[PDB]
């Protein structure tokens, strides 16, 4: 019989997952992505910290302690208005596509 | 009737297709995956566990000398220490001062814990792929059976015959050499049963779990007994199985890409999502109806009431029909702009029904068929408020799906008006040569 | 569902709004104020009589 860590506080952002981890024992946190590049991270948490992970549309899977793994997918909420003046049309596609708007303009 | 198409390699989402036969009404075909296991071929090489060095009782020659023979034993050691004069309880042990012999023999044997926690060293060879496929068509319910992923083994599922084609990619998460410890696997190299660095991984190799032969190098060295007491002291480096159990990386089930969950007992790699799967299903003619039996429809007009950019089914539209007679016909959309939640419809005489769809476009120009008749739908969609969801996407994101109608008119004049202005500039040269030629004659 | 807006500082006049959750019917919302007290912090210096 092993200990169970307290569950983290989960708040969402645009393509960003924030976890508030408060452990009472040294606890392991491993994350991986469900795309072509897994990008695996691992660390031992001994103090109350906060971590930010970039969740894409392909997904992300994270385990915390002895809890079962959880999978999260990022939607396409965006931070702009696609119809209107071109001072806000451009800033809509910059957040969605920062790699094609700079090259394409 | 053979239906041949390409199914993407995904587990959760279903594949919807409408099978067209001339002279017969179309049917709705659904193919859904449940499992996708990649099973390589493995042969066990050797096992590893912590050692246990047991020493026999040394001899105490009083006035003389002793020699030893090379006994067959893993990591066997012998030595002779001269002039020991040991002391036990009840006085000294022997007469002869400053000449005596002690044996102090030691050798290495596996532990009694080797049958519980040991690391299995496997060599991986490429093998077979299999899957479990749920199948329905027409009006019969869902029923499934295990299929094989090759190009040579048909499977009898339902009344039809299904041949699941080979995978588009030969990618496998396993390396050539893997180590299985407990319930997790690792990508690790081997000392190949001949070598051993005595402290890293191969200080004790046995061919099976109960093999008589055993390889063991551990730097075991005999030490002289001190001050006239009877004991055999030795000196050796610590175990490599304990050092590997601390200096260990992440397992392959936390490292493998494409969401490959790894099981153990056939050593599969379940539910990977890579490539595509060709299909070939031969639906029998008993599920085909005629054009005369199915109703015909006309006066189809479509209006989208609400659409959303989000995942799951965020779109809902109502259509209006004028049917000849009541009955059931399937609905299907050929283009990949919108997927459809349900298959059939309970039609009536001059009514209307609503259906739910799912796009990844701001303006969906998708098109769907109802009772082998055509209609198109257009509309607008709004971005959602959710940032992170716990379910995968039901649609397919394309390249032109993100272009709004405002920005499409902006890039229709930066490439249309400018490139036609050069045409206006080029014909000025074409007409100034005609005027200058007319100056001559 | 979170719905943010700006209401005026009038007591008797209610604020009517219509929230819009996608995929769901709109729900009417009515907010009305009944009081508005500004309470400063005081320390007594002295009395006189």
């Amino acid at each position: 019989i092993a200990t169970l860590a307290p569950e983290p506080l989960v708040e969402h952002k645009h393509r960003t997952l924030i976890l508030h981890l408060h452990p009472d024992h040294p606890t392991l946190l491993t994350t991986r992505s469900l795309g072509s590049d897994a990008n695996p991270t691992r660390q031992w948490i001994e103090r109350p910290t906060t971590v930010n992970f970039t969740v894409t549309g392909e997904g992300l899977e994270y385990t915390w302690g002895n809890h079962p793994p959880k999978r999260v997918w990022a939607q396409e909420s965006g931070e702009g208005n696609p119809h209107g003046w071109p001072h806000e049309v451009v800033v809509y596609y910059y957040n969605r596509y920062p790699l094609t708007t700079i090259i394409g303009l | 009737y053979e239906h041949t198409a390409v199914m993407p390699n995904k587990v959760g989402i279903p594949y919807k297709a409408l099978v067209e036969r001339p002279g017969y009404a179309p049917v709705h075909l659904q193919i859904q995956l449940v499992n996708t296991r990649i099973i390589p071929s493995t042969n066990l090489e050797y096992i590893t566990c912590k050692y246990k060095t047991k020493v026999p009782s040394p001899v105490v020659k009083c006035c003389g000398a002793t020699q030893c023979t090379s006994k067959p034993h893993p990591d066997y050691q012998c030595q002779v220490f001269s002039g020991v004069y040991p002391f036990m309880w009840g006085g000294a042990y022997c007469f002869c001062d400053t000449e005596n012999t002690q044996m102090s023999e030691a050798y290495v044997e596996r532990s009694e814990e080797c049958s519980i926690d040991h690391a299995k060293a496997y060599k991986v060879h490429t093998g077979t792929v299999q899957a479990m496929v749920n199948i329905t068509y027409g009006s019969v319910s869902w029923r499934s059976a295990d299929v094989y992923v090759n190009g040579e083994t048909p499977a009898k599922i339902g009344d039809a015959k299904l041949i699941i084609g080979p995978l588009s990619s030969a990618w496998s998460p396993f390396d050539n050499k893997v180590v299985v410890y407990g319930h997790e696997v690792y990508n690790y190299d081997f000392p190949e049963y001949g070598t051993g660095k005595a402290g890293s991984f191969g200080d004790l190799q046995s061919r099976t779990s109960t093999s008589n032969d055993l390889y063991a190098n551990t730097n075991l060295k005999l030490q002289r007994p001190q001050a006239g007491i009877v004991h055999t002291p030795f000196t050796q480096v610590p175990s490599g199985f304990e050092r590997w159990k601390k200096d260990k990386g992440a397992p392959l089930n936390d490292v493998a890409p494409f969401g490959c969950s790894i099981a153990l007992e056939p050593l599969r790699a379940e539910n990977c999502a890579v490539g595509s799967i060709p299909i070939s299903i031969d639906i029998p003619d008993a599920a085909f109806t005629r054009i005369s039996e199915t109703p015909t429809v006309s006066d189809l007009e479509c209006k989208i009431t609400e659409c959303t950019y989000a995942f799951d089914f965020g779109g809902i539209a109502t259509v209006a029909y004028k049917s000849s007679k009541a009955g059931n016909c399937p609905i299907h959309s050929p283009s990949g702009v919108a997927v459809i939640k349900e298959n059939d419809v309970t039609l009536a005489e001059s009514g209307s029904f609503t259906f739910h769809f799912s796009t990844a476009n701001i303006h969906p120009a998708f098109k769907l068929q109802v009772c082998t008749s055509a209609v198109t739908c257009k509309g607008d969609c709004k971005p959602p408020k959710d940032h992170i969801v716990d379910y995968p996407a039901q649609h397919t994101e394309s390249f032109t799906s993100a272009i709004s109608a405002t920005a499409w008119s902006w890039i229709k004049v930066l490439v249309g008006g400018t490139s036609a202005f050069i045409v206006l500039g080029l014909i000025a040269t074409a007409v100034v040569a005609l005027v200058l030629f007319f100056h001559r004659h």
